[PDB]
């Protein structure tokens, strides 16, 4: 399973 | 940035025998840009239904991908992989070897 | 089978002629990809690349999909903003790759984990080891761990590599029992190769094997020899196998001498190679 929900941009 | 040229490997998924079916594998590795372009070739000429896997890329960020099809090897013909990167001037081919 | 991972990698490439990023996303257990995501592919979804993922139901294949989009998205934010934090033409085409996952051991049971990113290809910023702080490689990426620091990014990582990647690289190995649990050790052979009437060439070959994992070494009279040899990168089979060469150049007539050593998972003891023909 992916990592959730949502990635922080750099 | 950094351009880093293919290593380049020609071979069969299983011993190769001549009049029997088998894949003829291209592996290309350590590469960087992503963008590439693989064709494997019989007596020099383009083969068409080539597949390739999906891009992934190892500890040193460098990409890889295995192109591959089916073929029947035989005691004259000949196949090799071409290969063309931006680091590369004109296409690479390197000669599939059936002992390597 | 021993210790076992899960690994996502991700790659998004700038087109900045037309369009938005090429974005291909693979994920794996151990070396078997079981799902990809690719930009340019017509389902739009997370698909599964590996017989026993596809029993996961339709919850399972929405919400992959919608995580594996938005992981996309954030590439393509971060493309535009590492293009100005390195003040580069929109001209050109860039790359962002992201990787991250666990480790378990024997017991199934968290080992590490890790979240690397890079930008063309070199390092920016990642995770350390306890999983509570950034080493960013240049300036750009201190600012990326500052803000990174304030959001708290590190804590609900981790929570994610302790908790949801072993919970889930734990129900995979089950499921796939099968074929993930199942150590295959090299098929291996030698051949002999005449270069001159004094000197001879000796391959030892490693085929089929799973994990990718081998280690394979010549010694004359056994002691380990690194002259004169040649050792080939392990290479896909193309059937989720593995394969790989060693070789030595001998004196003809003196190839009793040599042994080839292979070492893998799938080996309760190395074995010992020799040309005795």
């Amino acid at each position: 399973m992916v990592w959730g929900p949502d990635p922080l941009y750099v | 940035m950094i351009q880093r040229t293919p290593k380049i490997q020609v071979y069969s998924r299983h011993p190769a025998e001549n009049g029997k079916s088998n894949f003829l594998n291209c592996y290309v590795s350590g590469f960087h840009p992503s963008d590439i372009e693989v064709d494997l070739l019989k007596n020099g000429e383009r083969i068409e239904k080539v597949e390739h896997s999906d891009l992934s890329f190892s500890k040193d960020w460098s990409f890889y991908l295995l192109y591959y099809t089916e073929f029947t090897p035989t005691e004259k013909d000949e196949y090799a992989c071409r290969v063309n990167h931006v680091t590369l001037s004109q296409p690479k081919i390197v000669k599939w070897d059936r002992d390597m | 089978m021993g210790s076992h991972s899960m690994r996502y990698f991700f790659t998004s490439v700038s087109r900045p002629g037309r369009g938005e990023p090429r974005f291909i996303a693979v994920g794996y257990v151990d070396d078997t990809q079981f799902v990809r995501f690719d930009s340019d592919a017509a389902s739009q979804r997370m698909e599964p690349r590996a017989p026993w993922i596809e029993q996961e139901g339709p919850e399972y294949w929405d919400g992959e999909t919608r995580k594996v989009k938005a992981h996309s998205q954030t590439h393509r934010v971060d493309l535009g903003t590492l293009r100005g934090y390195y003040n580069q033409s929109e001209a050109g085409s860039h790359t962002v790759q992201r990787m991250y996952g666990c480790d378990v051991g024997s017991d199934w049971r968290f080992l590490r984990g890790y979240h690397q990113y890079a930008y063309d290809g070199k390092d920016y910023i990642a995770l350390k080891e306890d999983l509570r702080s950034w080493t960013a490689a240049d300036m750009a990426a201190q600012t990326t761990k500052h803000k990174w620091e304030a959001a708290h990014v590190a804590e609900q990582l981790r929570a994610y590599l302790e908790g949801t990647c072993v919970e889930w690289l734990r129900r995979y190995l089950e499921n796939g029992k099968e074929t993930l649990q199942r150590t295959d050790a090299p098929k291996t052979h030698m051949t002999h190769h005449a270069v001159s009437d004094h000197e001879a060439t000796l391959r030892c070959w490693a085929l089929s094997f799973y994990p990718a994992e081998i280690t394979l070494t010549w010694q004359r009279d056994g002691e380990d020899q690194t002259q004169d040899t040649e050792l080939v990168e392990t290479r896909p089979a193309g059937d989720g196998t593995f394969q790989k060469w060693a070789a030595v150049v001998v004196p003809s007539g003196q190839e009793q001498r040599y042994t080839c050593h292979v070492q893998h998972e799938g080996l309760p003891k190395p074995l010992t190679l020799r040309w005795e023909p």
